[PDB]
């Protein structure tokens, strides 16, 4: 294990470590599920709080008029990209006076973390962006990871257990294309309540979700708003 | 009513052998629960109860 | 524009007027010079509007992070100090600032005086401006250490209204301060055009 | 240049350079020191002289401004540039607000230093720990130790260095309030601590005070002895 | 021990075992193809669809560097991205300065030195991705360059580059370069990018074509894959 | 020689009503004699809340514009709440103080409502001084409206006049008639006038053309 | 195996991050509550010796006029922090003519919890209690060396913080007054103690929007605990 010390060293494999572990600190953050249609697109987070008394840690935030990144894993390297995030928007959108589309902008995010997973002493970025917005030609779901390879997907999910997201989301992918909101918000956190263990909620005091329109600017709703979207679902099986 | 695939999928580094021992402990509490048979909730429980490791605590996100 | 600043038996009576123009046309009649830094401190505005107003507002900074370090109000010639310490650096860019500090100390009432050149005088009695000179003249008549409250009040006002009224680049307002150990009051701010009444006979 | 994390945390939570590095203030000589009420003395002990040469270069106790006085343990070489930084520090306080440099202004700056001076990027932590006594302006006397952590810390009395638990452990027994109505026992107080220190011979105990609005009176050993004399005729009338 | 480790340290065998790490961690990597014709360069790569992963068109690795150079990456993908920026800004310091179209040679040799500049210290790692690079023009005709992680940087009429390498090279000394027409060599790649890689190791697969030379007029550009459909009309005919 | 500025012109207009606020300003963007548009608003909306108008060199006006525009949305993803019509004063102030040595020339005038529902505008200088005020005018006709919202609207130098608050209706006419008098002997003045009103319902813009030379 | 101090584990996290909370725990205790008037805290001094004077350590310093705080841990570490983030404070006001807000504070200060590295030595070792009364109410805050910032109500620290939590959300509901959390707090204390609660253990800190400033003297603490 004495080439597990650094991002520097290869491995007699071939798989450089590092970035091995990095993946496992995208794990270990809870579950989001980011899911769009041809009109829409949608990201539902699951918040987990510390004791009763700590409120829930927030994991969806607003980056752009368009462009909302959930986020599991590490949170001041969440903080960092973020900044970075709002710099790049805020840049082109001061020079070229149009917002940015965002099958350019996470090139930059691949090469900003590129960098620091090359160099000697420099850790990668644990982190679990799954970034949504408009471009003209409708919307996106993309998602990074610590190694820097972006997925145009339609449908994932990362964090805990988020297996279970994905094989719930495959048996619906021909029907995750037509529908409009407020059924979509729903197939939505479906994946959700699939993340967790079968015997608690699904309450409303954690769940989060973030839509990104075309008449609709990127909102996100908090217990309040979600408390609308949570009714009407149906129960867990025996 | 069994998926096979709820393991299958979420099996990580588990051996054939700790399969076998799944069944088991699932059956223990299927046992003290006084069941007549085996179901799946009762079954992925025993997935995470023997293994991984724990218990320490659930918290800062619950 | 004619700021005054003299300290007597009881604190330190800053007066000034409002009028600022630019060039031979008056942007505004309502300039409020005197400018606030702390509970405790005073400054005012000469020459130049935003110099002042920025140079001041950075010595309230200081000042700040200064009582939240050492758990102490910061002295007036502290306060001076470092204004003057600020200013100094930008000589020959052509900086206008005559503004003075005023406040209560451990030693009592104070008064301290800084130009953009990079001067620094404790003094008894000043008065910065284009109408200063006009006031220097009435003012050190009626001066001397022992002087009521009113009679200081009436002294102070007065010689802001010689200045306007000699002076063409000196009016509008009146606004009087006072400053004794317990911190700033504000005492009033009669219009000229209400005093020539008054003092007309 | 030099890029290099020298201290890290420890598994169990310890920084090891801080934490380990005050057994240089534990291998040092000795150096006590308590406040009156008017008058404070501090002294250094165990100073191992050669005692057939020069002294006035091994002086370990310094000013800083006349109103501040230094006293510190473990090894002296590193404690010069904190010395002399203190003094290029407390000069420009002079500069600025023309009070002097009140005690707990400057104690925050060894310590803020000390601190910084740990934090940074391949540079050994310090290895001493230092007082700072001094009547302040408006006449209150106070003294502060150091800490190689760089946490300042107000004490009525001193014991560093070598057997710090044994006179620190001592002084609880001298706290009574009559200790000290007497400027003369207070200095007397601090030799009569210095009994329980090292050999005690007269030699190696170099005591120094400040009376408040005086600089700082390096004692010829004159007194000392006379010190001597009514602390051992004290114990004659101890029984 | 201790000789593997960092990348600046020889082995007393005499060889470098970070660069001949990083030559074995493409080798993982999926297998795509390139060919040169008499008037063009058409290159091939296929991909790898499980279940559901990624919307079609996601993470391309076939590249556009200049009007008429193109990528064609394998291997680890976030380094090629990068050699991919490095290349792009060395075809705009050169488009800028000298005024005219930047030649295969020195886009081969100016990136062969970065790759290589990055074996020498342990500041960093040797990279790990091989990338192929086809090009024509009228003055030039078309060259087709490999750079592999060490930092040779040659020629070829053809190549591979993936785990299903040798077998996906057996097949091209069948095909002619000399004679034939690159439309041909289109379907010409499509049936043994078809017929490599067999469906039990992963049980479906999808292929990119990018195709630059005469007929595109010195742009270089992805074909439109569902216009002529040539390759699948060819592969499911050619298994018997 | 390469001399850097030119004077553009354009009349900004602000009043400061009980819960309102308007601000208006002219559209002739004009450099030396010619013109170059007769279309080209000087009134900027920043936030809901808050309409800010630039005139002067206009370059440094479109510069000045897209900079605050930024720095509203960094304080919006910073602090979760939109800038107030007081910490856009004090930031621009200390924008406007940041280029001190080689400045800009920029009148500028923030109108706006603050947190209780009144008439806020806040006016300043090139240089960067700042100070609230119920009225103000800058550009090249300040000396063409400054005494006459004086005689409308600060009531100075009239005997036995009882003192009426300003009425929304009332502001209006006041608007129209100092840009049609104001614009017959001043050049700089023309043809289009941008009308902005800033309620507590939102923003009301409405534009009346005038004379066409 | 002193290794490359910016690693990741086999779990995996930050090793040096995991080795700093530990630092936590041999630290002071503290209690924060937050309450529907205010905020309340609560801390030890921890007296090592009759030898030292009490009163000049520190483990409140308020960092305006309206947001307190809280240290533990290794206080000299804290310092730093504290000052840095009261020039942060003060360059918000000089920007903006307002107060910035309780909650961005600890943003100023979480984005830099984390710059250890070579180029670009050691994470800080401190776990921050932040209080105080914004626009949005009495507000309480708690920060640690990752950075992961979260609002708590209640929130304990330190050694006793597993006591102090577990008997702290028994005696905790929403409509908490001042005076009933603030000897709801020493309860708690000289139950987690090793010296005999006095007059010189520990230090209370109150920030209300009605009662203020209203910071921490002495003789309202012997009211406080003759109470009991």
């Amino acid at each position: 294990n004495q080439y597990d010390n650094d991002v520097t060293v290869w491995s007699p494999q071939g798989r450089i470590h590092q970035i091995e572990y990095a993946m496992e600190a995208v794990k270990q953050g809870s579950a989001t599920v980011g899911l769009k249609s041809k009109t829409h697109a949608v990201l539902v987070a699951l918040k987990r709080a510390q004791s009763e008394l700590a409120a829930h840690q927030k994991k969806i935030l607003h980056v752009d008029n368009h462009i909302g990144i959930s986020i599991a894993g590490l949170t001041a390297d969440a903080r960092l990209l973020c900044n970075f995030m709002r710099q790049e928007c805020l840049d082109s959108r001061f020079v070229f006076d149009r917002p940015l589309p965002v099958s350019r902008l996470v090139s930059l995010i691949g090469s900003k973390t590129q960098i620091p997973t090359q160099r000697y002493g420099r850790r990668p970025y644990g982190v679990g962006l799954l970034i949504a917005g408009y471009d003209d030609m409708g919307p996106h779901i993309f998602q990074t990871c610590p190694s820097a390879n972006y997925f145009d997907c339609r449908a994932m999910s990362i964090g805990a257990r988020s297996q279970s997201a994905r094989t719930y989301l495959e048996r619906h992918m021909s029907e995750f294309m037509e529908c409009n909101l407020n059924e979509l918000v729903k197939h939505g956190l479906r994946a959700l309540r699939e993340t967790l263990p079968a015997e608690q909620d699904l309450t409303t005091k954690n769940v989060s979700i973030g839509i990104v329109g075309k008449d609709l600017e990127f909102t996100i709703y908090d217990d309040d708003d979600v408390s609308p979207f949570l009714e009407g679902l149906e129960e867990r099986p025996q | 009513d069994v998926n096979y695939e709820e393991l299958a999928r979420c099996t990580d580094d588990f051996n054939g052998a700790q399969c076998k021992a799944v069944c088991v402990e699932a059956g223990m509490i299927a046992l003290r629960r006084g069941a007549t048979e085996l179901t799946h909730e009762d079954y992925m429980e025993g997935i995470l109860e023997v293994q991984a490791k724990k218990k320490a605590n659930l918290q800062y996100y619950a | 524009t004619t700021t005054l600043a003299f300290k007597f038996r009881h604190g330190v009576i800053v007066a000034a007027d409002s009028r600022a123009t630019a060039g031979a046309y008056i942007a505004s009649q309502t300039v409020k010079k005197v400018i606030e830094i702390n509970p405790y401190l005073l400054g005012t505005m000469a020459g130049g509007a935003a110099d002042c107003s920025f140079w001041e507002r950075l010595l309230a900074r200081q000042c700040r992070i200064y009582e939240l370090r050492n758990k102490e109000r910061i002295s007036v010639a502290a306060a001076s100090k470092l204004l003057a310490n600020m200013v100094y650096q930008y000589k020959g860019m052509g900086l206008s600032m005559g503004t003075m500090i005023c406040g209560w100390d451990k030693r009592g009432p104070g008064l301290y005086y800084v130009d953009s050149e990079g001067n620094r005088i404790s003094g008894a009695t000043f008065s910065v401006g284009s109408g200063s000179v006009y006031a220097y003249g009435v003012m050190d008549r009626g001066y001397s250490y022992d002087l009521e409250v009113e009679q200081a009040y009436d002294l102070a006002r007065r010689a802001i209204y010689q200045a306007t009224y000699r002076d063409a680049y000196s009016g509008g307002a009146v606004n009087l301060y006072h400053v004794r150990e317990d911190g700033w009051i504000r005492v009033s701010s009669d219009n000229v055009a209400d005093l020539h009444e008054k003092y007309s006979g | 240049s030099y890029d290099r994390a020298i201290t890290v945390f420890s598994p169990d939570g310890h920084l090891f350079q801080v934490e380990y590095a005050q057994e240089a203030v534990k291998k040092g000589s000795t150096a006590v020191g308590v406040r009156g009420r008017d008058i404070v003395v501090l002294g250094v002990e165990k100073k191992s002289v050669a005692k057939l040469q020069d002294e006035r270069t091994v002086r370990k106790i310094c000013a800083l401004d006349d109103n501040v006085c230094m006293a510190f343990a473990g090894l002296t070489a590193d404690a010069r540039i904190v010395i002399n930084r203190a003094r290029v520090e407390c000069q420009s306080h002079r500069l600025t607000v023309e009070d002097p440099v009140t005690v707990e202004y400057i104690t925050r700056y060894i310590a803020s230093l000390k601190q910084r001076y740990t934090q940074s990027n391949g540079r050994r932590p310090f290895g001493i720990s230092a007082l700072i006594v001094g009547f302040d302006f408006d006449g209150t006397p106070r003294l502060y130790q150091t800490d190689p952590s760089g946490t300042y810390h107000a004490w009525k009395a001193n014991a560093i260095g070598r057997g710090a638990k044994s006179v620190r452990e001592f002084l609880e027994k001298n706290y009574t309030d009559e200790a000290i109505e007497t400027d003369d026992l207070t200095i007397k107080l601090v030799i009569k601590a210095l009994l329980e220190v090292v050999q005690s011979g007269g030699k190696n105990i170099e005591l120094a005070v400040m009376r408040r609005d005086q600089s700082l009176k390096i004692l010829n050993p004159e007194e000392i002895e006379k010190y001597v004399a009514e602390i051992e005729k004290e114990k004659e009338e101890n029984e | 021990t201790g000789y593997d480790l960092s990348a600046s340290t020889f082995s007393p065998d005499g060889r470098v075992f970070q660069v001949e790490y990083a030559m074995k961690a493409v080798e993982n990597s999926s297998t795509a193809i390139g060919i040169r014709c008499k008037d063009g360069v058409v290159f091939g790569v296929e991909k790898l669809v499980l279940s559901k992963l990624y919307e079609e068109g996601s993470n391309k690795r076939l590249f556009n560097v200049d009007r008429h150079v193109g990528m064609a990456v394998a291997g680890l993908l976030a380094d090629a991205r990068s050699l991919a920026d490095i290349a792009r800004e060395e075809a705009s310091n050169f488009r800028s300065n000298f005024g005219y179209n930047i030649p295969l040679k020195h886009l081969a040799d100016r990136v062969a030195m970065y790759v290589h500049a990055y074996t020498l210290y342990s500041a960093v790692r040797p990279f790990g991705c091989s990338f192929m690079l086809g090009s024509y023009s009228v003055n030039d005709g078309a060259q087709l360059y490999m750079i592999d992680p060490s930092g040779v940087s040659y020629g070829y009429w053809g190549c591979a580059i993936g785990k299903a390498r040798q077998a996906a090279k057996t097949e091209i000394e069948k095909l002619q370069m000399k004679e034939m027409t690159c439309r041909d060599i289109v379907k010409e790649v499509a049936k043994i990018i078809y017929i490599v890689h067999d469906e039990v190791k992963d049980k479906a697969f999808e292929l990119e074509l990018s195709w630059v030379g005469e007929l595109t007029n010195g742009r270089h550009e992805i074909v439109p894959k569902d216009i002529r459909e040539e390759a699948e009309k060819y592969a499911k005919e050619s298994l018997k | 020689r390469f001399s850097p500025y030119v004077f553009n012109g354009g009349t900004i207009l602000a009043i400061a009503g009980e819960d309102f606020a308007i601000v208006a300003s002219d559209t002739r963007l004009s450099e030396g004699f010619s013109i170059h548009t007769r279309d080209s608003p000087k009134c900027y909306k920043l936030t809901d809340k808050t309409v800010i108008g630039c005139s002067g060199f206009h370059g440094d006006c479109l510069t000045l514009t897209k900079i605050i525009e930024a720095r509203l949305k960094m304080y919006k993803h910073s602090n979760n709440k939109a800038m107030t019509t007081g910490a856009i004063a004090a930031m621009l102030s200390t924008i406007l103080y940041s280029r001190r040595f080689f400045p800009y020339y920029v009148y500028n005038i923030i109108g706006g409502l603050d947190e209780e529902g009144k008439g806020a505008v806040y006016s300043f200088d090139p240089v960067g001084s700042y100070q609230r005020d119920s009225f103000k005018a800058g550009g090249s006709a300040s000396a063409m409206l400054q005494p006459l919202l004086d005689n409308q609207v600060g009531f100075k130098n009239m005997q036995n006049v009882e003192h009426v608050p300003l009425s929304l209706d009332r502001a209006m006419r006041l608007v129209k008639d100092v840009f049609i008098s104001a614009a017959e002997r001043d050049v700089y003045t023309g043809d289009a006038l941008r009308i902005c009103i800033v309620t507590k319902e939102g923003i009301r813009e409405e534009t009346v053309s005038l004379r066409k030379d | 195996y002193d290794r490359g101090v910016n690693t990741f584990s086999p779990e995996g996290r930050l090793f040096q991050v995991e080795y700093a909370i530990e630092a936590i725990k041999l630290g002071s205790t503290a209690i924060g509550i937050q309450t529907s008037e205010g905020v309340c805290l609560a801390v030890e001094k921890r007296i090592t010796s009759p030898l030292m004077e009490p009163s000049s350590i520190e483990k409140i310093v308020e960092i305006d006029a309206h947001i307190g705080c809280a240290m533990s841990g290794l206080i000299a570490d804290a310092k730093t922090l504290i000052d840095k983030a009261r020039v942060e404070t003060q360059n918000h006001w000089f920007t903006y003519n307002e107060t910035m807000t309780v909650e961005s504070v600890t943003q100023a200060v979480s984005n830099l919890a984390l710059q250890f590295g070579e180029e670009d030595s050691r994470p800080f070792g401190v776990a921050l209690l932040f209080g105080g009364v914004d626009e949005k109410g009495p507000q309480l805050f708690h920060m640690d060396p990752s950075g992961t910032f979260v609002q708590c109500d209640a929130r304990a620290i330190g050694s006793a913080s597993e006591g102090a939590q577990s008997s702290l959300q028994e005696v905790y509901h929403k409509s908490m007054t001042l005076k009933e959390a603030i000897k709801s707090s020493l309860i708690i204390l000289k139950q987690v103690m090793e010296e005999k609660l006095n007059a010189t253990n520990i230090e209370l800190a109150t920030v209300q929007p009605g009662q203020n400033f209203h910071m921490f003297t002495k003789e309202e603490l012997e009211e406080v605990i003759k109470d009991i």
